[PDB]
RNA sequence: UUGGCACCUCGAUGUCGGCUCAUCGCAUCCUGGGGCUGUAGUCGGUCCCAAGGGUUGGGCUGUUCGCCCAUUAAAGCGGUACGCGAGCUGGGUUCAGAACGUCGUGAGACAGUUCGGUCCCUAUCCGUCGUGGGCGUAGGAAAUUUGAGAGGAGCUGUCCUU
RNA sequence: GGGAUAAGUGCUGAAAGCAUCUAAGCAUGAAGCCCCCCUCAAGAUGAGAUUUCCCAACUUCGGUUAUAAGAUCCCUCAAAG
């Protein structure tokens, strides 16, 4: 597994810290813990981490390459952040923000409500580009597909909310 | 979605993937979608 | 020449276990628990009495199973009344009613005689690591 | 939530805001007292005992059932409440709310309140399918000898047996019923009567149980 | 389904259709949830999940079917001795009468037709629907009760607003 | 209305540097499942719970006794049959 291989950086403002299988790391942006496999090692170097699997089995491998990558994305998380933008497509298509809470007007004869959750902020600009904020990029993934499964884009005039880079493949609506 | 024991890829761009213990084909194009049955 | 010897209720002694389901697989550990209750594992074995002992089963809810049984494996019964099937999972079974779970399967383990229903009678199972039976003085008994 | 106990005295009507009429039921709920307060402390879940209906006190050689008997007594006696000829539990109200002993009033419910209603069904005795399960008769006429039977029970081979439920004659009503979503129509406090809009099960005098509505 | 076989029943296992009462399967007719579409919308096509409930009156014919009138959200397909005659009917069919066509010298005969034509039984057992008595539930009683289980229910139109 | 799901739809994610709804992990998702609603229900022999009532003499001192609380017989009846 060259994932599980690959070492992770830590950059000086983040702190990673074990607690047998259970893991947490701090950074100037929040703190996220979580458990890791319980099979694997860990290497802590002064400025970065390494992932050790016991064995080459198939599920020490798989084991390894995913527990690399979670790992890396929590110092990611801490040091960046993450961040997804979705836009909106469509005459009389919004969004606002009441308050922390993210209001959208997408041809519905209601608007739709977003509570916003712990650790994760919403932001509207020019009234039709979202962007979901955080440290979790699974929490912020998930959010950002809830906003866009209010109303996903349609193919005949693309309306609807978008990832901002997604390609949407479009249709010929109506021929003779 | 196509369902039937016969899953293969139709065009080059077709996946051919495995989830939860069922043989499928992903594809670009929607109408590739394969799940096997 | 005539001499077998034959237990009856004037020399019969039970006595009382605990064993704990924590860690434990519900099959094996359910085939144990129903030899000690028919008395198998004593030398004065006697067919048609009861001389086994009584077991209380503590920790039921931290019974195990192997393979997908959590999900896979479905106790079903019937109402007697048309279409009276219902069926509840092995993992649901444990999650909501553990006593049953372990009493159905060591009773399905015993003969269906009238001695065979005496000795599952015999059967107490907690969910939890407490019993009441305190007062029968119970020692721990350790599987296999 | 409240709950009461009263009599079905009988039916009548009402004029409304609009002149519509209003079909009412009269219950008069009169002595409704709380003999017991059941906690889930002692007997394991929260209910308040109401008994309605003084009947006479105990005495040395009663015959029927209008004279409380020493248990009854000393039960009631325990709420320093007289014998009460009625006794149900209400689960459905906090029992916080109530003390051993209070009166519980018809002022307790107030016109609009939607109510749950329970009584027993007037009884009908012996009956057949077609009364008890409202089946249909065979042809009366056309040569037929199957007019008021049940018609057939089962199939063949298979099964070889009448299957449970089958529907069959035998005894009919005095089954406990719930109608519920009446509307308390009036609350008349110098009479202890409540008018409950439409009908309500049981027999003139039957006993009925008012509860608020479960559904909401 | 039409058959093949001839293994139970010829000291009898009543046979079509209808009526009454259902019950089950799902390979789903409607309603619910989805994918793809040569899906603009309104509609549709096709496939997947799904058996909770629901799934109409009439004309003709013994009919089952089928056609037709008028509806409906829909007018599903099957199994249960082509479910159910000790629950009902008895129009067809399969007795004795009579007749037509036809065949036969004839007596007669015809999955040809026609008109007429006896449907018994007081429930012993299991089963099922109700309703009592006994004993048990470690004193004898009166009330109020928990809920392990079990049963019921479960369908849908139209219009208004957006 | 709640919980868990179906076909699905995804997030994060490796095996397999990419990709990937799946392996670990996290979501969402049917008139259907389990509840919620209605009725029966402790012969639930595993026979449950609460409140109240009754409580002595005599004994071969094992036990008995008629009585207690209570309930019936018999009688007047109906909302019950
Ligand atoms: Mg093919
Ligand atoms: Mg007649
Ligand atoms: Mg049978
Ligand atoms: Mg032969
Ligand atoms: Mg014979
Ligand atoms: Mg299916
Ligand atoms: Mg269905
Ligand atoms: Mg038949
Ligand atoms: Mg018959
Ligand atoms: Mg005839
Ligand atoms: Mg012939
Ligand atoms: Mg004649
Ligand atoms: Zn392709």
């Amino acid at each position: 597994s060259r994932v599980g291989k690959k070492i992770i950086d830590i950059p000086s403002d983040v702190t990673v810290t074990f607690d047998g299988n259970h893991v947490t790391v701090k950074g100037p942006k929040g703190e996220l813990s979580r458990t890791l496999n319980e099979r694997m090692t860990f290497k802590q170097e002064e400025n970065t981490i390494e992932v050790v699997r016991p064995s080459d089995s198939k599920e020490d491998r798989t084991n390894h390459g995913t527990t690399r990558a979670l790992l890396n994305n929590m110092v990611q998380g801490v040091s960046q952040g993450y961040v997804k933008v979705l836009e909106l497509v469509g005459v009389g298509y919004r969004a606002q923000m009441q308050g922390k809470d993210l209001i959208l007007n997408v041809g519905y004869s209601h608007p739709v409500e977003i509570k916003a959750e712990e650790n994760i902020t919403f932001s509207v600009e020019k009234n039709t580009v979202v962007k979901v904020e955080g440290i979790s990029k699974e929490q912020v993934g998930a959010l950002a597909s809830n906003i866009r499964s209010v109303r996903p884009p349609e193919p005949y005039k693309g309306k609807g909310i978008r990832y901002q880079g997604e390609y949407v493949r479009r249709k010929e609506g109506k021929t003779g | 979605m196509k369902v039937r024991p016969s899953v293969k890829p139709i065009c080059e761009k077709c996946k051919v993937i495995k989830r939860k213990g069922k043989v499928m084909v992903i594809c670009e194009n929607p109408k590739h979608k394969q799940r096997q049955g | 020449m005539r001499q077998t010897f034959m237990a009856n209720e004037s020399n019969i002694e039970r006595k009382w276990y605990v064993i704990d389901a924590e860690g434990q697989t519900l099959g094996r550990l359910s085939s144990e628990v129903a030899s000690i209750l028919r008395g198998k594992n004593k030398v004065t074995y006697t067919p048609h009495v009861d001389t086994g002992d009584y077991v209380i089963v503590i920790n039921a809810s931290k019974i195990e199973f192997t393979g997908n049984k959590e999900t896979d494996k479905v106790y079903y019964r019937h109402s007697n009344h048309p279409g009276g099937i219902k069926s509840i999972t092995a993992g649901e079974l444990r999650r909501t009613n553990p006593e049953r779970l372990i009493e159905n399967s060591i009773k399905g383990m015993l003969p269906s005689t009238r001695l065979g229903e005496k000795q599952g009678k015999k059967l107490f199972v907690y969910g939890g690591a407490e019993h009441p039976h305190a007062a029968q003085q119970p020692e721990n008994y350790e599987l296999r | 939530t409240k709950g009461i106990l009263g009599r079905k005295i009988g039916m009548t009507q009402v004029f409304g805001e609009n002149g519509e009429l209003i079909p009412v039921t009269v219950v008069e709920a009169k002595e409704n007292v709380v003999l017991q307060k059941k906690t889930v402390e002692v007997d394991g879940y929260n209910a308040i005992q109401v008994g309605f209906e003084d009947k006479k006190a105990y005495k040395k050689d009663a015959k029927s059932n209008k004279y409380a008997n020493k248990p009854a007594e000393g039960h009631a006696k325990k709420a320093d409440a007289a014998p009460k000829r009625f006794i149900r539990e209400f689960r459905n109200v906090d029992v916080d709310a109530y003390e051993v002993g209070q009166e519980v009033s018809v002022d307790t419910f107030v016109a609009g309140d939607v109510i749950d209603v329970t009584g027993v069904s007037k009884g009908k005795g012996f009956q057949g399918a077609i009364k008890r399960h409202g089946q249909s008769r065979g042809p009366m006429s056309h040569g037929s000898h199957f007019h008021r039977a049940p018609g057939s029970v089962g199939m063949a081979s298979d099964a070889s047996r009448v299957f449970k439920g089958q529907k069959m004659p035998g005894r009919m009503g005095g089954n406990t019923v719930t109608v519920q979503n009446l509307e308390v129509v009036q609350v008349d406090t110098e009479n202890k009567v409540i008018l409950v809009k439409g009908n309500v099960p049981g027999p003139k005098k039957g006993l009925v149980e008012i509860r608020t509505s479960i559904k909401k």
